[PDB]
């Protein structure tokens, strides 16, 4: 049997197709902040797609842009999990 | 908040 | 032995694998791209987080498009036989399908193609994770209460 050359990739994008992605100059980016927090809390507990779903929720719920420019103010973000994986991924074993 |  | 299931990736190789972090903060003036204030906080957070997951983290700062491509090529030509997985984190400006080197853009497909199942045989069948903090265009999500 062969496997597809594109199989077993996972693309954890910070934002949906076509959209800006937000970075705070003091705190870091919304997505990376949230990704690291969820990996620290759940990497010994949850499968990777479920960790990334918690990241989606955290970015969606806990962040909103603040800008003096009305065009860029009060904006929201959703990340975008793109999986060509063929198995569940746990960072722990045994 | 800045954009990338 | 008893009944066996094959639903999860083998993650008990001797090494978890590499975590390559490309942290592009300062861009060549002629590109017109702004400095990505705050990205060092991200790069430090990622280094610590993947360290505690037992990845071999390599942090790279302010790489040109040529340096990004050569780094990816070289990493894809290492022997990953003893590694469970591969992780690459890209922190930069971007557009849909594109990440910026400090002097201009790189197609994301060019980067990930090095790790195709037919081009990196010691990662065939192993998870290859690309974590991308970059814009994918210029739309803004207005949200809804
Ligand atoms: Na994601
Ligand atoms: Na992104
Ligand atoms: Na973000
Ligand atoms: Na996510
Ligand atoms: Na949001
Ligand atoms: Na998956
Ligand atoms: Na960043
Ligand atoms: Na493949
Ligand atoms: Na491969
Ligand atoms: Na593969
Ligand atoms: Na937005």
């Amino acid at each position: 049997h062969k496997i597809p050359v594109e199989a077993d990739f996972l693309y954890a994008y910070s934002t949906a197709p076509g959209y800006y992605s937000w970075r705070n100059s003091k705190d870091g980016s919304w997505f990376i902040q949230s990704l690291c927090a969820m990996l620290k809390q759940y990497a010994d507990k949850l499968e990777f797609m479920h960790i990334l779903t918690r990241v989606n929720r955290k970015v969606a719920d806990e962040f909103e842009s603040f800008s003096f420019d009305a065009t860029f103010h009060a904006k929201k973000q959703i990340p975008c999990i793109v999986s060509m994986l063929t198995k569940e991924l746990y960072f722990y074993h045994h | 908040d800045e954009v990338d | 032995s008893g009944i066996s299931l094959d639903n999860s990736y083998k993650m008990d190789y001797p090494e978890m694998g590499l975590c390559i972090i490309i942290n592009n903060k300062n861009f060549h003036k002629s590109t017109g791209m702004t400095s990505r204030s705050g990205t060092d906080v991200d790069a430090a957070n990622l280094r610590e987080t993947f360290r505690n997951l037992k990845y071999e983290v390599r942090n790279k700062n302010d790489l040109t498009r040529e340096e990004i491509v050569e780094l990816m090529r070289d990493v894809s030509k290492e022997d990953h036989s003893k590694r469970s997985s591969f992780v690459c984190v890209l922190l930069s400006h971007g557009e849909e399908g594109i990440i910026f080197g400090t002097n201009g853009p790189v197609d994301l497909k060019k980067i990930t193609n090095f790790f195709r199942g037919d081009r990196c045989r010691s990662l065939t069948g192993k998870p290859k994770l690309f974590i991308i903090q970059a814009c994918r265009g210029t739309e803004l999500d207005c949200g809804i209460e």
